[PDB]
RNA sequence: CUGCCGAAGUUUCCGGAUAGCAGAAACUCAGAUCAGUUUUAUGAGUAUGUAAAAUGAGAGUUUCUAGUGGGCCAUUUUUGGUAAGCAGAACUGGCGAUGCGGGAUGAACCGAACGUGAGGUUAAGGUGCCGGAAUGUACGCUCAUCAGACGAAAAGGUGUUAGUUCAUGAACUAGCCCUGGGCGCUUAAGCGUACUACCCAUACCUCACCGUCUGGGUUAGCUUUGAGAAGCUCAGACGAGUAGGCAGGCGUGGAGGUUUGUGACGAAGCCUUGGGCGUGAGCCUGGGUCGAACAGCCUCUAGU
RNA sequence: CUCUGAACCUGUGGUAGGUCAGCAUCAGUUUUCGGGGGCGGAAAAAGAAUAAGGGAAGGUGGCGUGUUUAUAGCCUUGUUGUAAUACGUCCACUGGGGACUGAGGACUGCGGCUUCGUGCCAAGGAUGCUGACAUAAUGGU
């Protein structure tokens, strides 16, 4: 048993025996849109471009 | 499982080609300021373990059979199961006669002579 | 564990090393 | 390359002081982990502010909000050599505020043979009138007419067939 | 980047270290080379540094003066000449003052990892190996510097000769139609 | 003449080495043309002889060719490493070797 | 398994979200954000036996 | 001949009894302890110590039984010093039993500790040529006619580069130059800094193989037959080595047994750029020479 | 009658063994280019660009002197629809090139496809398709 080591890496099916759930991963998710409220105070940005 | 040799020159004994006196045998030196027991750069290479062939291909001819003495026809009949992995070696010492007739019977039993053409002439 | 330093009262006051 | 870190930090608060004063120093490093250990040893040498009683409350890189528009920037530093015990200033015209702390550090450790540890800057300002500008060189550079030909042209392939024009 | 069976160096202008290491792979690298003009390489100092030089070598030893042996010798400094491989690099390097007569019907190129005026800082004090050999021993000096002009000359005339013929097939090549037909190409 | 010549010019440096042990297994190989290591990657795989003549007229020919293909790329300026059927003797420093097209994936 | 992992992945997926938005609101706002300091050290030995 | 284990090289009294280091045997023992380790806080004086937390490893033994009873390189702390060096304690490790990459070369400097190999990747050092690898990128100093690369030293520099202070200048600060491995190199092939590329160790990784150690499987011996159970099989880790210890083997003379053994159709020996087997001691064999005896296996024996 | 692959004629039927070499599908290790996609930062900073003011390395006008957009424009500021890009990070996203290795040897196992399959598969270690040679090829001394 286990005569030679297959990485899960490279080899897709023994990443399929390991982890059953690599077939529903859905990696690259979109969370962000045209709307992003871009987040930074008078305050902090003073502080920042201060000196 | 092919035949590999982990190498194939010789064990020389250290200073051997420099005195006649000494033997090429293999001795394992012994003196501590030796550079040859100290393994330093340059030097020859001394019998380790490490060296060992393979336990399948162990003893193996090149041909992938093992050769096996032979002095008479009792010894070739031996290999009769064993055609595949032994081949015949006819000793030194037995005479012409004894080798046709060795060699004879081990061509109907399918097993390989090493030195089957040896003292002996052809006549067709 | 992760907290959260007002600045109310508290603002950062810059340094510099000493000559 | 370095990048200029803004880092805050304050010591661990206790019983003697429920709120401790923030400290904040802009400060030059390669990487975050090089800004943090330089941001705790002047806490340590201005302050007298040990790490283990203090921690780190931000850290931001700051970006030069005009990179296309050249600026003379005067930096005071402070020099640890043999003596131990020098205070400099000198000019330099680009356009970050990071290639003015790279020049220096190049021009020190040629000239001076200094090291990243030992120099220490207390302050880099932006030299935005020419009257405050000290050093002549950077007075020329801001002359109206600059008018130089190109230095230092020297413009696998080997056995040139003929010989280089090296010129205009 | 390419190679031919004999390569012919002018080493005017041509500093001696640079050239002679260039050269000194390139022998190993199995090529033929000849170096002409040796007389007029450059070494980087003043007349008085490399002259303390040669004459600190002149107190150690056969001791040569000719521009090429000069260059000879630095570039054998560069080459394993105590094996085999070493002499044998050695044999493909010809180095003479000024351009013979087999040698100056050929094309010869230049190094600019070797050119004085792509390595030396301008304003800086160099002194040429012909010039630094007249006084040290060497005694042709005048005659070499006396029959290059008849060499150029004489090449000056051949290129004008040839530079006259080429105007008649450089006209001729915008006087055919098919030049710009299909000069499309590039060509 | 020029009809022929399907192959690439190269010459035989020498062995991978460090400043005092040589490893003549793997020859080191400088393509003429090849500058760099990024153009040493096209002659990646590529077959590699050395085509000598010797005094014997054996297969009724005076000519012997030793096989080998271009493995890696060696340093920055276009060398690249080679490994012959058989080892490159040492004599052949600075000798020519021919760099074919094949097998090609051009 | 697969729910586990799942369960695990979302996990780490709302716990990075939370660092970031809370790091959003302490800069927009106005105080400073203190992340956890770390609990998980990978350790590499560069130096040799001798 | 090969394999495996493997020191001490010195406390204490005083040629030894020791101890200690390294093995064998007889044990018991994870629901238990041990540690050239770090801790928690308070006890005493940041260190030091404490009982009970983290990490790693299963540990504690009792008996006897080989070898050693020095030094060197020195570092560091350190005492006295004394023209000044230097000497004196402890401490620290290394060499000593240790090959390998570098250091131009090198007994003690920088890396790294070793079965046989293939491939990859590095360390310390390096990439002008010798020499494998950028005559790479960017920013600076210097031109040395005794450069630099590795006390005559205080100073002198109508030698400088940058800056600081006071302020037309003055000095000051710091750094380069002068006076006091080879070839060669000079906006470097020197020095300083930053940044990517590249070179290669017996080191690191992956794989194969050798051996040792450890753990597991294997009988109504199943048509998987693979029960010389002293066999077969599976797995993981490891590999320097002096003294010393322990296994397994090779060879020689003679003896008992055996091969219903070899031999004048050629025994033994000898020669040989013939061939093969074994890590090795060694063994088998072809040809030549030669002319009467000789060998394998099990055991015994020794003027081996 | 069965059997003897028995001898020969008949077959000119069918398959054909050892060293080298080439390619293709793979598995292990590794090196080297490329295409996309998320998520972070000042929700990058810039910038194009809406726009108020100001000065000069004073442009252009005006008279080298002083100017304030002229017949150039510069900077600052809020600001025009939002962004883009770079860097960091991640994809169980993806396309090529090169090299070394092929240990093991019926079947079991873990998995993926598959309505189920003596099913198929890249899933407990290489196979398939070919080419060259005996008077040669290949290696050894």
């Amino acid at each position: 048993a286990h005569v030679q080591k297959k990485n899960p890496l490279k080899n897709k099916a023994v990443l399929s025996r390991l982890n059953p759930y690599a077939k529903a991963y859905k990696a690259n998710v979109k969370i962000n849109s045209e709307k992003t409220p871009k987040a930074a105070g008078e305050k902090f940005l003073s502080v920042l471009h201060e000196n | 499982v092919n035949i590999i040799k982990k190498r194939t020159k010789p064990f020389k004994r250290h200073q051997s080609d420099r005195f006649k006196r000494v033997g090429e045998s293999w001795r394992k030196p012994r003196g501590i300021d030796s550079c040859v027991r100290r393994r330093f750069r340059g030097t020859i290479s001394m019998p380790k373990i490490g060296y060992g062939n393979n336990k399948k291909t162990r003893y193996c001819m090149p041909n992938g059979l093992k050769a096996f003495l032979v002095r008479n026809v009792s010894d070739v009949e031996l290999l009769l199961m064993h055609n595949k992995t032994y081949a015949a070696e006819i000793a030194g010492n037995v005479s012409a006669r004894k080798r046709v007739e060795i060699v004879e019977k081990a061509r109907a039993l399918g097993v390989k002579v090493t030195n089957a053409g040896a003292k002996v002439r052809s006549q067709e | 564990k992760a907290h959260f330093v007002s600045t109310e009262n508290n603002e950062p006051v810059t340094l510099h090393p000493v000559a | 390359a370095l990048k200029e870190y803004q880092v805050v930090g304050r010591k661990v608060p206790t019983e003697h002081e429920p709120v401790p004063k923030l400290f904040r120093m802009r400060l030059f490093a390669p990487n975050e982990s090089v800004a943090k250990s330089r941001y705790w040893y002047f806490l340590k040498m201005i302050n007298k502010v040990k790490k283990a009683t203090g921690e780190i409350v931000a850290i931001n890189e700051i970006s030069e909000p005009k990179p296309l528009k050249a600026k003379v920037f005067g930096i005071w530093i402070r020099y640890d050599s043999r003596s131990g015990t020098h205070n400099m200033y000198k000019e330099f015209r680009d356009t970050t505020r990071v290639g003015a702390v790279e020049a220096m550090y190049a021009d020190m450790a040629a000239r001076h043979r200094a090291r990243f540890r030992s120099i220490r800057i207390l302050k880099v300002v932006e030299v935005e009138k020419k009257e405050d500008v000290r050093r002549n060189y950077v007075k020329q550079l801001l002359n109206p007419h600059l008018k130089f030909p190109l230095p230092h042209r020297r413009t696998k392939k080997v056995f040139a067939p003929h010989r280089p024009s090296t010129f205009y | 980047s390419e190679f031919q069976k004999v390569v012919v160096i002018d080493a005017k202008g041509h500093l001696l270290g640079r050239l002679a290491s260039v050269v000194a792979k390139q022998l190993l690298g199995g090529q033929k080379v000849v170096v002409v003009r040796c007389e007029e390489l450059n070494i980087s100092g003043h007349f008085f540094r490399n002259k303390l030089k040669y004459l600190a070598y002149l107190r150690k030893a056969f001791h040569f003066r000719a521009p090429s042996r000069i260059f000879q010798k630095a570039v054998r400094g560069m080459l394993p000449h105590k094996t085999a491989r070493g002499q044998a690099a050695l044999e493909h390097l010809q180095a003479v003052e000024g351009i013979p007569p087999p040698f100056d019907k050929q094309k010869r190129v230049v190094v600019p990892a070797a050119l004085r005026v792509l390595r030396l800082k301008p304003g800086r004090k160099y002194c040429t190996v012909g010039r630094l050999s007249s006084e040290v021993g060497w005694k042709y000096n005048d005659i070499v510097a006396k029959l290059e002009e008849r060499r150029k000359v004489k090449s000056a005339a051949f290129y004008q000769a040839k530079l006259a013929k080429q105007k008649k097939i450089a006209s001729a090549k915008e006087a055919s139609p098919v030049n710009q037909k299909l000069s499309q190409f590039g060509y | 003449a020029q009809g022929h010549r399907l192959y690439v010019k190269a010459k035989h440096l020498s062995f991978q080495r460090s400043k005092h042990v040589i490893h003549p297994g793997t020859s080191i190989v400088k393509i003429e043309g090849c500058d760099s290591k990024e153009e040493a990657q096209f002659y990646l795989g590529k077959r590699v002889c050395y085509v000598y003549k010797s005094s014997k007229a054996v297969r009724g020919s005076k000519i012997r060719v030793i096989w080998g293909t271009i493995a890696r790329p060696h340093g920055n300026s276009g060398a690249v490493r080679a490994r012959f059927v058989h080892n490159l003797p040492a004599k052949t420093f600075g000798s020519s070797l021919r760099v074919m097209l094949y097998p090609s994936n051009i | 398994i697969a729910k586990r992992a799942e369960a695990y992945e979302a996990e780490y997926r709302a716990a990075e979200r939370e660092q970031i938005e809370l790091a959003r609101k302490a800069r927009a706002e106005g105080n400073y954000f203190v992340p956890h300091e770390p609990k998980l050290i990978f350790v590499v030995r560069i130096r040799g036996i001798n």
